[PDB]
C-alpha cells in the first residue's frame, strides 16, 4: 500500500484495446451511414461512399479478430456469479455513484459484466450476419430469404452494439481515473479501494503474501 | 440529376424532402408479355443487348434451350423454358425474365444510398449508376431477383425499361422487335385493356385460368404478363405467385430506423442529463467536504 | 467557510442551459450554411440542405422557449444598478483579469448582464424575424417587404448573436473553474471570493445567519 498506482491492464490488452476502439469508430460511423442515409456526411468516413462499401467488412472483421483475442483474456474475469445479485439489485443506487455501499466487487463488476457478454455476443452475431451479407464475395452462396433475414438482423446487432459502446464509453469517463488505467495501465490504489474492493484486496494479499513468502 | 422534373420516388431519401416531381401529370406505360403467343426466338434479348451497347460471355449449353442462364449485368432480359405435363398433355411455357417495373419497388426501397434508384412518373424504375455502392442491398429487396451487379465496376444494371427511346416518344426496342406480337407496349391502361381482350381469347379456346400478371403486393406492375395458366405462375420457371416485398425487408428499412432513432436521442439526453445531475463519480467526492 | 465549493446553479437551470446550447450548436451552423454559401460542409449539419431548410426554425423555437424559462429564474439577478458602473469604466482593467481590484461584483457581472440582456434581447427579435420568413406556415401571411426587412434583419440578429456567444463561451473557458459549475453546479469559495465578492458574502451571511439563528 506504499505505491501511488498498481496495475491494472498490460501493454498487449491496452494496444488491443484502442485499436478496438479506432477501427470501431470507422465501422459504425459507415455502418449508421448506410442506416440513416440522410446523414450524408458519414458517408465520407472512408473517404466515399463507394469505399464506405468495401472497406466497412474488412475492418468488421478485424474488430471481430482482436475482440477474439480479448475475449480469451478478459472472459474468466467476467463470469458471472452469486456475488454479482448485489449490485443488479442496487443499480439505482449505484448509478447515483454508491455501488461501494451496496455490492461486492471485484476485477470488473457486474454491469461491466453484461457489458463484456453483450460486446461478444453481438459482435459474433455481426461477424455471421456480416458474412452472409458480403457481395461480392459470400452473400452468393446464400438463399436469398437467408440474406434478407441477415441484414435485418445484422442492423439490429449492429444499432444494438453502437449504443452499448456509447454507454461503455459514457461509464469510462463518468468513473474518474478509469482512462488513463487503459491508457497508461495504472490504477491508484484508492481507485481500486472504492471501485472494486475485492480485487484489489486480492493483489494486496497477493503482493504482501508471496514478498512475505520470499522470507525478508 | 432531377432535371426531369418528374421523379415520384427516390432511393434513401427522407419522406419529408420528396424528389423534385411537378411534372407528373403524365400517362403511365406499360409492357405486356403475353407468353401465349411467344414462340421462344430469343429476338427480345438479341434487340436488348444490340440497342443498349452490351454483350455478355459466349457461355455453354448444360442440357437446355436456355441462355445466358441467368440475367447479369451484360443481359437484361432472357428467355426462360419450362416442360410440364402438369396440365395433362406436353407444353412447352416459354416466358420473358427481367425487370418487372414495379408501382411499390422493393429495390428501392431496400437501397441505402441516395438517388441511386429512381421512380419516373410514368412507372419506369432506373438505376442512376453515379449514386451506386455496390452493396447489392437492392438484390434482396427485390421480389423478382433481378438486379445484377457488374465485377468490373462494382454497380447493379438491369432492364431499363428502354428509358432513353420511351423518354423521347420510341417504344422499347425488344418491343419492336418481337417476331410475333408477343410483346406489346403503350399506356398501361390500354395495355390492361389488350390483356383482358387476350385472356377472353384464351379461355374461349379452354383456357379457364387464363389471366393477367400484374401483382397487387407490389402495387402493379408496368411489365406485365397474359398467362394460359395465371393460377400456377411458378410453372414459368418460377414466377412467384402473390409476390411482395419480404416483410424483414419492410422492418428492417421501416419501423427499426425511428425506433433506433429514438434510442439514440434518448440514449444521449439520458446520458447527458444523468452525468449534470449526479456528477462525476472520482476517487473522493467525501474530502470535498 | 469549511467546505471546498458552494452551489452556484440548480440542476433544472443546468439541465436547461446544456440543452440551449447543443440545439444552438445546430441552429447556428446551419444558420451560417445560408449565410456563407461557401461553406458547404455546413449544409449537412442537420444532414442534407433539404433538411437543414426543415428543421432550423423548429430547432430555433425550442431555443426561444428554453430561454424564457431561463429569462424568468436569471433575469432579476441580471438587474443593471449604479454599482455596475464601475466594472463599465475598468474595462480594460478587467480583461488582464484585474477585476476584483477595480470593481463591485454580485452574482453575475456588469458584463454578463450586458451579454444577458443582448442575448435576451437578441432571440426575441430571431423569433419574430424568423417566424415571418418561415415557408410554408407564416410567411404567407406577411408583405413582401416586410418578409424582405425580416430576412435583413433576422440574418444581422443571428450573426450578432454568434458572435456574442463566441465571446460568451470564451469568457466561460477564460474564467477558470466556470464552467465545472455549469455542469456539476458548485464554485470553490475562493473563485467565489476572487470574481463574484458581493455574491459570496450574501450567501456566507445568508448561511451562517440563518444557522446562527436556528440556536445551534
Ligand atoms: C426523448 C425521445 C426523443 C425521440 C425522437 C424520435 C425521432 C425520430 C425521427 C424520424 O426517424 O422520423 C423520421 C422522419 C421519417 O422519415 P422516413 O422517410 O419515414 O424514414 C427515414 C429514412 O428511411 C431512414 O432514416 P433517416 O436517415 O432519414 O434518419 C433521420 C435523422 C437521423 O438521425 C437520427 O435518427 C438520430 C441521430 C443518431 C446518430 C447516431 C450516432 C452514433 C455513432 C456513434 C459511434 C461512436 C464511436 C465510438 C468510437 O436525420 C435528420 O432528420 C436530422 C437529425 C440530426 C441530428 C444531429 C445531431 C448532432 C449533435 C452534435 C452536437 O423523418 C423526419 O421527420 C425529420 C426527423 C427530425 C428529428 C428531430
Ligand atoms: C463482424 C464483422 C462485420 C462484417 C463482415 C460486416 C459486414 C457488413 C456488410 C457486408 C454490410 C452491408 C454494406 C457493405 O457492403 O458495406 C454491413 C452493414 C452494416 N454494418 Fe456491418 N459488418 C461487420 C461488423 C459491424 C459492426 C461491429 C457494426 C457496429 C458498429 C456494424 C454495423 C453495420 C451497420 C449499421 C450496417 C448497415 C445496415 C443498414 O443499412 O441498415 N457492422 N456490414
Ligand atoms: C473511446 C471509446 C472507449 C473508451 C474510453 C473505453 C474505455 C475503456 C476502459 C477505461 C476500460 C477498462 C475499465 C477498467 O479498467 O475497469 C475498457 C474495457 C473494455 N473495453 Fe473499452 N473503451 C472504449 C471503446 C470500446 C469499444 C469500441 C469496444 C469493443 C467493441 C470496447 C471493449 C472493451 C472491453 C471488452 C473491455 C474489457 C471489460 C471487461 O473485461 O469487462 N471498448 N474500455
Ligand atoms: C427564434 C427562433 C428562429 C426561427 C423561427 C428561425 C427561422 C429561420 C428561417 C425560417 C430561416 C430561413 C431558412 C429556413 O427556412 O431554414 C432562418 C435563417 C437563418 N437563421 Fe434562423 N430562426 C430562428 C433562430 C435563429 C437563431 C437563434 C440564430 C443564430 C444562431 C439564427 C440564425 C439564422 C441565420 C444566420 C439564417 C440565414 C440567413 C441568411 O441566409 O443570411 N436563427 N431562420
Ligand atoms: C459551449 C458553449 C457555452 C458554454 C461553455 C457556456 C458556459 C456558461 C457558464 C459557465 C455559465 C455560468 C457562469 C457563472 O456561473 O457565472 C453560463 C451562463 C449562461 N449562459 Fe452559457 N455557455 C455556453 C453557451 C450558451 C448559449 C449558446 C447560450 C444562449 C444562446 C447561453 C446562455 C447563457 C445564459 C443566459 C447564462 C446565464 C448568465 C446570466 O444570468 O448573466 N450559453 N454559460
Ligand atoms: S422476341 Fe417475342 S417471341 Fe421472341 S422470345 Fe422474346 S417475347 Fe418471345
Ligand atoms: S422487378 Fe425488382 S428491380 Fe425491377 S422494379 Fe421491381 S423490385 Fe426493382
Ligand atoms: S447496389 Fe443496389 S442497393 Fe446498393 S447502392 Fe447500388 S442500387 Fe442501391
Ligand atoms: S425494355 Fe429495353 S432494356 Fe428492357 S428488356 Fe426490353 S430492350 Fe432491354
Amino acid at each position: 500500500s506504499k505505491s501511488k498506482m498498481i496495475v491494472r491492464t498490460k501493454f498487449i490488452d491496452r494496444a488491443c484495446h484502442w485499436t478496438v476502439v479506432i477501427c470501431f469508430f470507422l465501422v459504425a460511423l459507415s455502418g449508421i451511414s448506410f442506416f440513416f442515409p440522410t446523414l450524408q456526411w458519414l458517408t465520407q468516413t472512408f473517404g466515399t461512399p463507394q469505399m464506405g462499401r468495401i472497406l466497412h467488412p474488412f475492418f468488421g472483421i478485424a474488430i471481430f479478430v482482436a475482440l477474439m483475442f480479448m475475449f480469451v483474456r478478459f472472459v474468466h474475469h467476467n463470469i458471472p456469479d452469486k456475488k454479482d445479485i448485489p449490485w443488479l439489485l442496487n443499480i439505482v443506487e449505484v448509478l447515483k455513484g454508491n455501488e461501494h455501499k451496496v455490492a461486492d466487487v471485484g476485477k470488473y463488476n457486474a454491469g461491466q459484466k453484461m457489458m463484456f457478454w453483450s460486446i461478444m455476443s453481438m459482435i459474433f452475431v455481426l461477424l455471421v450476419t456480416g458474412v452472409i451479407i458480403w457481395r461480392p464475395y459470400f452473400a452468393q452462396y446464400f438463399p436469398m430469404q437467408v440474406v434478407r433475414y441477415s441484414l435485418l438482423i445484422h442492423a439490429a446487432a449492429g444499432i444494438i452494439l453502437i449504443h452499448a459502446i456509447l454507454i461503455h464509453m459514457y461509464m469510462a469517463f463518468w468513473v474518474k481515473g478509469s482512462i488513463k488505467g487503459m491508457i497508461e495501465g495504472k490504477v491508484s490504489r484508492r481507485w481500486a479501494k472504492k471501485h472494486h474492493p475485492r480485487w484489489y484486496r486480492e493483489i494486496e494479499k497477493a503482493e504482501a503474501k508471496k514478498e512475505s513468502e520470499e522470507g525478508i | 440529376a432531377m432535371e426531369t422534373q418528374d421523379i415520384i420516388k427516390r432511393s434513401a431519401t427522407n419522406s419529408i424532402t420528396p424528389p423534385s416531381q411537378v411534372r407528373d401529370y403524365k400517362a403511365e406505360v406499360a409492357k405486356l408479355i403475353d407468353v401465349s403467343t411467344c414462340i421462344g426466338c430469343k429476338a427480345c434479348q438479341v434487340a436488348c443487348s444490340e440497342w443498349n451497347d452490351i454483350r455478355d460471355e459466349v457461355g455453354h449449353c448444360v442440357g437446355v434451350y436456355d441462355n445466358p442462364a441467368d440475367l447479369s449485368a451484360k443481359s437484361w432480359t432472357v428467355m426462360r423454358f419450362s416442360e410440364t405435363e402438369q396440365n395433362g398433355k406436353l407444353e412447352w411455357l416459354i416466358r420473358k425474365d427481367g425487370c418487372m417495373h414495379c408501382e411499390d419497388p422493393g429495390c428501392l426501397k431496400a437501397c441505402p444510398s441516395a438517388g441511386a434508384i429512381i421512380q419516373y412518373a410514368n412507372g419506369i424504375v432506373d438505376f442512376q449508376s453515379e449514386n451506386c455502392i455496390g452493396c447489392g442491398y437492392c438484390i434482396a429487396g427485390c421480389p423478382f431477383n433481378i438486379p445484377r451487379l457488374n465485377k468490373e465496376d462494382n454497380r447493379v444494371y438491369k432492364c431499363t425499361l428502354c428509358v432513353d427511346r420511351v423518354s423521347v416518344g420510341q417504344e422499347p426496342a425488344c418491343v419492336k422487335t418481337c417476331p410475333t406480337g408477343a410483346i406489346h407496349f403503350g399506356t398501361k391502361k390500354e395495355m390492361l385493356e389488350l390483356a383482358e381482350q387476350r385472356v377472353a381469347k384464351l379461355k374461349a379456346r379452354g383456357y379457364e385460368h387464363a389471366g393477367v400478371y400484374n401483382p397487387e403486393g407490389v402495387g402493379g406492375t408496368h411489365v406485365m404478363y397474359v398467362l394460359h395458366h395465371a393460377d400456377q405462375p411458378e410453372l414459368y420457371h418460377g414466377l412467384p405467385k402473390d409476390p411482395k416485398i419480404d416483410t424483414s425487408v419492410s422492418l428492417w428499412k421501416g419501423a427499426l430506423k425511428p425506433l433506433a432513432a429514438a434510442g439514440f436521442i434518448a440514449t444521449f439526453a439520458g446520458l447527458i442529463f444523468h452525468y449534470i445531475g449526479i456528477g462525476p463519480n472520482k476517487e473522493v467526492d467525501d474530502d470535498e467536504e
